[PDB]
Parts: C-alpha cells; structure tokens; sequence
C-alpha cells in the first residue's frame, strides 16, 4: 500500500528516537534499495541519500560501507557512476573514520567504472575533492588518486600527477601528510619515468619538510620507492634524502628509519647496505634517545643474516659487536631487554667458535643482569646457542654465572634465580645438572633469608615435577634426608618442611618408604619444636593415601601425643582419622 | 548493608533489561514491516 | 518480610527469558527477510 | 539454498519454543508467497497434508490460514487444493480446531465453481459424513447448507440423505450437532423438502432421548416456523412445539418460554391465541423455577405483540391472573424478573385499566423484601407515569412510601433512602415538595446513624437533579435550624449536610447562608461540634474565595487552634496546613 513504498517505509524508519534502530535500518539498506529495484533506487533512493542525510558516526560510517556494495542493486556497471554523489559528501564529512570509509567504498567502485565513464565521472570526483575549500576533501582525494590512474588516458594520467604534485605543496599540514603517507600508493602506478621525474622530488620535499609528521611519513614511502627503482640510479637520488632523514633532528623519523630499517636494507639490495647504511645502523644504535636504540637494537639479527655472505662475518665483528658489547650495559631497562631478546640468533650467524670467543661474554653478562625481561628474554632464546656449542660448552660456560649470582649477597638476586632455576632446568635438561647445583639447591634450604628457603623447597617441588619421582628418589631425595639430624637444629626443620611439599608429586610408594622412617627417626629428637612440625608435618602428608601405613602412623602419632606439640599432634589425629 | 545493597543491585539489573527490552520489541515491529514490503514487492513484480 | 527479594527475582527471570525468545525470534524475521529476498531476485531475472 | 521456503519452513518447525512456531503458521502466507503458486500446489500443500502434527494452538492457526490460501494457489480454478490438509484437520479430536477446519471449508466453499463443487467439495463432505470416528460426522454436519444450492438435483438428493443418516446416529455427539445445523440447513432447502424431510428430522430429534438434542431442535424451530406458510405451520411445527412446551427436561421447557416472543410473531396471531396462550399460562405455574423466571420475564413483549382485537380480553380472562400469582411467588429472581418488565403493561390496558389491576400489583411488588424487586418496581416508572397521569401515580405512592419511611423496622427505612433521588427526578419536584420532603428531613434526625448518613449524601443527590435554587429554598432553612438543636448529634449534622451541600451550591450560596451559620457552631460547648467545625471548614475552604477566606476563615481557625482540647486543635491546625499556610 502507500505506506509500504519503500522510500515511506526508509523514513518511517528513520523518524525514530533510537539510534540503533536507525543504524539497523541503514544496515539493511540493501533489502530497500533490492525491493525499489535498479530503476526507482536511482530514481529516488540515491537522491534521498545524497542531500538529506544528517546523522551520528555510527549511522554515515554504514552509509558509506553499504554504498560501497550497491554496484549490482544500481543496475551494474553501466549506472555505477550515480553512486558518486553520495558518497562524495561523506567524503568531505568531519569524522574521520566515516572519511576513510567513504574513501574506500570509492576506491572499490573505482574498478567498476569501464575507462570511458571512469575519466567522465569519477575523476572529476577526485578534481573536486583535491580542490575543496576545507581539507578533509584533500585528505580523501590523496586516498583517491592511486586507484584511478592506470586505467585511464595519458592526459588525465598527466593531470592527476598535477593535482598530486598541488596536493603535495599544499599550506595545511594535514593535507601534506596524507599525500605523504600515500607517496608509494601512487608511485607504484606511475610509469618509471615519471617516478623519476615527479615522485622522487615530491619525496625529498616531503622528506624536507618543516613538519615531522610528514618527513616520519615520507621516510616511510621511501621503502617503496627504493623497490620502484633499479639499484644504480637509486643511490644518487634515494640515499641523499635517506642519509638526512637517519640524522633528522626529530627522533620521530630516525626511529621510523630504524623501525623500517630491516625492510630498507632488503629494498636497496646488499651493496649500499654495505656502503652508507650499516654506519647509520652504528650511530643509530648510539643514539640519544633511547626509544630509538630499542627499536634498532631488535633490527640486529633480521639485519645480520641479511647481509652479503662475504663481508657478513668481517662486517658482523668488526663493525656491529663493539656496538653491542656497549648496549648490554645501557642505562635504559627496554633497550637492553630488547637487544636480549634477538641477540641469541646471532649465534649460528657467527659459528660455534667466534660465539665463544665474542658472543658468551655477552650473553653471560646479560643473564647477570637485574631486569627480569633481560633475564627471560635470555633464557627464553637459549636452545638458539644449545644446538650452536653443545650442551657441555654451554652448561659449562654458564654454570659460573649461575654460581655467581646465586652467591650474591643480595638477597633479592638470589631469589631472582630460584625463580628462574626451573626454566633454565628445562632448556639445561635432566643431565648437566647435579654437579654443584644440586649443591646450589642444597645452599639455598640452608639460608639465612626466609624468603629464600621458602621459594627453595617450593623450587624442589617443581623441580622433582620436570623431571620425575625416579630422578626425585635418585638424586634430591638423599641430600634432603641427609639434613635431617645435624647439630643446628633448625635444618631438621626446614629438611621436614621440604619433605611435606615433596610428598605432593610422588606416588605413595616413594614418598611412604624413605620420607617416613627418618622423619619419625628425626621426630625422636628431644627439641619440642622440630617434633611440633613433624606432628604438622605428618599431618598434611597423611592425605596421600597410606591406609595399611595410615594406622601404623596413627600409634606412634599416639606415643609422641611440650603443650604445642601436643596441640598440633592432636588436631592432626583429628582430622586425620 | 548487606540485603539492601543487593537490592538495589537487582533494581539496577531490571532497570537495564527494560530499557533493552523496548528496543528489541520495536525492532522487530520494522521486521515484520520490511517482509511485508517484501511481500507486496513481490506481489507487484508478478503483475 | 524481604519477599521482595524472591519477587524481584521471578521479575529478573522473566525478563531474561524474553530476551531469548524474542532475539531467538529475531532470527527466524531475518531468515524470513532473506527468504523473500531470494525469491524476489529469482523473480526479477525471469 | 538453505534459503529455500520449505527448507525454512522445516527450520521453523523444529524450533522448540512453541510461541515460534505458532508465529511461523501465523505467517504461512509469506511461505507460500515466496513459493509462488505452481511450487505452493506443487510442494507445500502435500507437507501440510500428510504430515504435521503439533499442539491444539498451531493446529489451528493453520485451520485459521487455509481459509485464506484461495488466491495462493491460483484462484478459485484451484482452491480444491485446499481440501486435503482440512479434511484431516475436520478429523482431530480437539473440538475448536475441527470447528476452525470447517469454518475456513465453509468460506472457501463459495470459491468453488459448481463443477468443483461436485467433483472435490461434494466427496469430502460424503467422506467426513461416513467416518469411523464421530468428529468427522460432526464435522460433517456443518458443511451442508454451503454447497446444496450450487449442485445439481441428484447431489441435492444424495446429500439430503446423508443429512437424514446423520440425524439419526447413533451417537448423541453426532445427533446435536445434525439439530444444530437443522435450521441453517432447511433455510436452503426447497419448500417441498422442508415438509417432507426437514419437518420429520425435527419431530424426531425433538423428542430425541437426551434432553440436549431435544432443546437443540427446540431452538432450530424458530428457524423452521418461519419457513412453512401459516397453515401449514400448525399441522407440523405444532405438535412439536406443544410436546416441548411440556417436556421432562426443565432445559427444554426453558427453551421454550425464552424464545417466546420470537414464536408469536413467527407462528402468526391466531394460533398464538390458540396454542401459545393456555401453554404461556402452563409455563406461568411450572415446578420449575428458571422456568417460571423466563416466563415472566417475556409478558410486557408477548402481550404487545398479540391479536390487537382481543388483548384487553384475553389479557384480562387469562395472562392477569396469572401474574396475580407471580407477584407472590416463592422465588426472588422470578419476583424480580416479573417486576422489570409488569410497568409495560400499562400503555397496553390503558389508563382505566392499569389503575384497577396493575396497581394492585405494583404496590405489592413495591412492598417486597428485596434490594431488587422494590428497586426494579421504581427503576422504570415513566412509562406507567404517562399513562396514568402524576397525580394518580403520587396518589397511589405516598401511602406506600410513607409506611416505609417510618416503618418500625431498621432495615426498611434505610432500604427506600437509595432510592429516593430517582423517584424524585424522574415523577416531579412539585410532587416532592409537598410531603416527600418532610420525609427526606426526618430521615436526617434518625436514632441510628446509618440512616442519617443516606439521607445527608441523599441530599446532593437532590441538588443534583433539581437545582441550585430549589435547595437554596426546601434546604438550607431546615438545615440552619437543625443547628438550633439541644442534641449535639443533629447540630453535627448540619455540619456534615453543610458540606455535602458546599460542593453542589456553588460560591455565592455556600459563602452567604451556610459560612455565617458555620462560624457560629464554632463557640458550640460540645468538643465534638467544634472539631467538627473545623474539619467542615476545611472542606468548605476550596470552594470559598481568598478574600472571604483570609478575612472570616481564618481568624476563626487561629482561635480554634489554641483549645485545650486535643482533637480540635489537631483538626483545626489540619484545616490551617491545608488552607491558609
């Protein structure tokens, strides 16, 4: 009926007080422009939508994506060119994201107007647009200029280089980032020539700029630049612009160039690499600021194994070590961590002996050091050297500085290392072990700080559950019943209180044969205190299972049942039995 | 409180689940109103 | 005398029960939509 | 794809809530819309025919939308597709979805061309009629009187047999529905068939053995009188109508006095005047009492609708008597139903006439015990009143309204207050102001207090009916001296018809005679007064304006206000909050 013309029912949809009953309909604007058909949806639909729309974000932004899909509901492509009006007010709108939304449903129906009709009416769009009074318009016209040019004639091909060219010379600075930004877009349809003769100018402006955010952007279309051109002509053109963009004064754009740097070195081949670019890696990475060291410091192995093969290893020692070996005492808790994470992959880069000579020290230094993420980082990366120098040379390389920060006097390093212990036990594996640490582990349970043996019996714990109840019982089980009885008689103590939390990961017939007899042994002793925690003591065990051994716990549980042992003895055998 | 306070909670709640309550209804109100524009669309596309 | 918390939560499932039937119902008038949407195409080709 | 219109529907089905698949029925059209019509023949009707079984709700719904698939499946040169899927809706137990099956086969029925009419329509109905199970024969019944006039003689004889077969099943289930449909179906029927078949089917289900059928055929005989020629009527429907009017089920004798009226003026006057009168008069004295309820409750139409040569005769010989002996009959709703309707008697017996018998009898009815028959007797007293002219009407009122107004009981004088402002608006106000409303003052110095509330409220009422001017002159004088009175109680209660009166006599009155003799009770010794006083002011106060307000009101509230008696300072300063601060 009348009210069910859906133009009527669009309005009628759109009187309502809600926005996401009105976001829901322009969501759906498919179903009405389908039931209009392909004639009345130019005839009416596209003109409503052009002018009188006024409405939040949430509801242009869906206008823009559903003007980007009408192609086949408009009549195909003979028509396409009526979905322009519309979407070219959206793209001069104050919102940015509906801009950029409107921009790119532009460029998806870019490709559906055949040459004759895309010079007759889609690039006088991007004319009116990059020739607009306030600069949104400018913004989305540099958006607009990539997808259209190939296509059409060597004329316009001509003109729309101009009005690139203009947009790039523009006053705002919001303009000039934007052409900035989509400086290599457009190149990358250009004929070499032209690029050449127009792009490569308009890059050094840019790169020349008063502004940092558009030099930042301009270094940033230099990496498609330098894979536009041929690697002779690229030195003289490129790399004058790309040298004072390394020593620009805005850290901005030398931590874009040290970002973007690995990518760089891949887009001007190997021999400028060679030549000017490895040195502005050095000064790059003794920067002033530290945001941008951190950033060149993880571009160290990407950069390394890229290199040319031959001077590779020279270059690597000579040139990039020194470097390093002053980075892993930066002053800055990021650069270092940083330079930690990827600095183990120079490893196999360099052969087993130049990493012992040359790269051990480093590493070794760095696993000394206090920030947790250089530590990690380390360690994380340690099979990257254990497949390079063997498990032997390395435990044997590192066992010094295992030793040497768990001998530390400050407390807080040595707990730093009870929590490393077990991943650095995943990666060291069961063997190469023993040795002095266990005696390490045993050291620990003897300390003075509490802290410390706290984390120590709850580090055998979770050092018996890597590696088993047989390694358990062949190996820890024996240091930790041998403590048991001593004159200082708080190790009975401690020796009782790593026994409790061991009992948690072996199975009842390891734990009841060689846990019980010296515990109760040990609980003989005449101190009330060591035989008030074995009372504490039997009780948590109990829970595992011991049934048939259960009852023979209970009877000499009764013989020990001075008031605080008494205490803990008896509200053991309560909840016990 | 302690009983108070989680009654405000639960007025809190209801006060939500109405407010979304409405909408939902009167979403579906323009549902049944586009398969009708459907519907006749489709009766005149016959024709 | 806090029956009104015993009440105020009947209420509470009440209204997440409609919410699931009435969104579950949602989908049945999309599907229906898109339904109608196909026929109509098929009708409009030939 | 999965978009396929009976893919979805199938989805739609399987959905567990019952509300949706309740709303995918509701909406089947748009399934079979997007079918189109070839594939709507084709592919859905069969999917609805053979199998779908859910709840009675959805069933229905479908009933419901089968009526309205005739243009969905290609006009009415295909609208028999329809007949399947119904027939076995016409075949489930549940009653409503069987009734709303037969209600979409009737509607569609008239979009059958006759050929299809006999060539689909015609065997479905044969179908239903001979089914094992008794609800296709219920069914059945009601698809006769649709298709019998569009098909051609030997289908109007096969069908008129089946009809016969139906009427004398065996079940009763059956049997009620066939009377049911009697009347709709003789109303289709060639004059010559309605005495040869219809008029045997309607002797022999009226005195069917259950009572149901019977009082079904009863009712589809008014349906039958109006179908035979006038002599022709009483050979035929009178033998039945007689044997009904003295049936065992006291349903069946009901059925007969209630549909009364409908039988004279469908039998024809003469032998209404034969038959209907004795039998009337023998439904008059029936055991019974709905019976005797119905009965009287149609008099005022029989006898207006009777031989106008003899009503005065016949109304005199036969029927008054009869309502002679209704007036003091045991039941109350038969008493309360006679007195409803004795009033249209008397534009019947004229003046002369009414004034002899009827008010006798409306007198009695008048001094009945109940809140219904003496308030139905004053209910409606115009038509009476212009027949017999107010004098005579008041002349025969007052000595009844009197000896209850100061009647000895406590009950009775309270029972007529109700309705004393409708006997006075309608019956005249010259009337009321001569004795009337000395009555309506006495009320107001009652011993019981009930009697004295009706009568203040009663009071409004009275300004509501006869005016501002009228209170201003029966009123207001007998009230302000009502102040005068030793007794506290009748001084509080010109306080109390004060205020009723405050909100009916608008500014002028209430400020001038009521606002100097309300101040003057304020110095009243009795505590109760005073408060009163206050709590009458307080109502009085809105309707004042400001300037006598703050000049008269409220001086003399201040001074209650500070009265060593707690109530009165209480209402005082209450009046106070809500009038001047």
């Amino acid at each position: 009926f009348d009210s069910l013309y859906p133009i009527a029912v669009l309005i009628d949809e759109l009187r309502n007080e809600d926005v996401q009953l009105r976001l829901n309909s322009i969501k759906k604007l498919s179903t009405i422009a389908l039931a209009l058909g392909v004639e009345r949806t130019r005839s009416e639909l596209l003109p409503f939508l052009t002018d009188t729309i006024y409405d939040e974000d949430e509801v242009l932004l869906a206008l823009a994506e559903q003007l980007g899909t009408f192609t086949t509901l408009v009549g195909g492509p003979e028509y396409v060119h009526c979905l322009l009006p519309p979407l070219e007010s959206l793209a001069t709108v104050e919102e940015t994201v509906v801009r950029d939304k409107a921009v790119e449903s532009l460029r998806a129906i870019s490709h559906e107007h055949s040459p004759s009709d895309l010079e007759a009416h889609f690039v006088p769009l991007v004319k009116r647009l990059a020739g607009g009074d306030w600069f949104t318009s400018r913004t989305s016209a540099c958006g607009l200029f990539s997808v259209c040019y190939p296509r059409v004639s060597s004329a316009v091909k001509a003109e729309l280089r101009q009005y690139f060219r203009n947009l790039c010379s523009d006053d705002t600075p919001m303009v000039r980032r934007a052409a900035a930004s989509k400086l290599g877009e457009f190149a990358k349809v250009l004929e070499l020539d032209n690029v050449k003769s127009e792009i490569i100018p308009m890059f050094s402006n840019l790169a020349s700029d008063e502004q940092d955010s558009v030099r930042l952007l301009a270094v940033e279309a230099c990496v498609n630049i330098a894979q536009l051109l041929p690697q002779e002509d690229l030195e003289a053109l490129v790399m004058p612009t790309l040298r004072q963009a390394a020593e620009d004064k805005s850290w901005r754009v030398r931590y874009m160039v040290a970002d973007k740097f690995t990518e760089l070195q891949k887009a001007v081949g190997p021999e400028i690499t060679k030549t000017d670019l490895v040195p502005a890696f050095q000064n790059l990475m003794k920067d002033c600021e530290a945001e941008v060291r951190a950033a060149a410091s993880h571009k160290v192995k990407e950069f390394c194994e890229n290199l040319s093969a031959d001077c590779r290893e020279n270059v690597i020692m000579s040139q990039i070590l020194p470097c390093i070996k002053e980075l892993v005492s930066d002053a800055n808790q990021h650069v270092k961590s940083a330079l930690a994470s990827v600095i183990m992959g120079l490893s196999p880069i360099l052969g087993k002996d130049n990493t012992i000579e040359h790269l051990l020290p480093l590493f070794l230094a760095q696993l000394k050091d206090e920030c947790p993420e250089v530590r990690l980082n380390i360690i994380s990366n340690l099979d990257c050297v254990n497949e390079v120098i063997g498990i032997r040379q390395l435990s044997q390389s590192l066992l010094p500085a295992i030793v040497e920060l768990a001998e530390d006097a400050k407390w807080r390093v040595r707990l730093a290392i009870i929590e490393y212990m077990p991943l650095l036990a995943g990666q060291l594996g069961v063997e190469f072990f023993d040795e002095k640490l266990n005696s390490l582990c045993m050291a620990w349970l003897v300390d003075h700080v509490y802290a410390i043996r706290e984390a120590a019996t709850s580090n055998l714990k979770k050092l018996v559950e890597k590696f088993g109840k047989e390694w358990a019982h062949a190996t820890i089980i024996p240091k930790v019943l041998a403590m048991s009885g001593d004159p200082n008689y708080l190790h009975r103590m401690t020796t009782l209180f790593c026994i409790n939390v061991l009992s948690e990961v072996c199975g009842q017939d390891i734990t009841t044969k060689h846990m019980l007899p010296t515990v109760l042994r040990m609980a003989g002793d005449p101190v009330a205190n060591v035989r008030f925690n074995v009372a504490k003591s039997l009780q948590k065990i109990g829970p595992i299972l011991d049934n048939s051994t259960l009852q023979s716990e209970v009877k000499p549980i009764l013989e020990k049942l001075d008031v605080d042992v008494k205490y803990f003895a008896q509200e053991a055998l309560t909840v016990l039995s | 409180m302690d009983w108070e306070v989680e009654r405000a909670e639960l007025q809190a709640r209801i006060a939500f689940l109405q407010g979304e309550r409405k909408g939902q209804e009167n979403l579906k109100k323009d549902l049944v109103r586009r398969i009708k524009m459907l519907e006749y669309a489709l009766k005149q596309e016959r024709a």
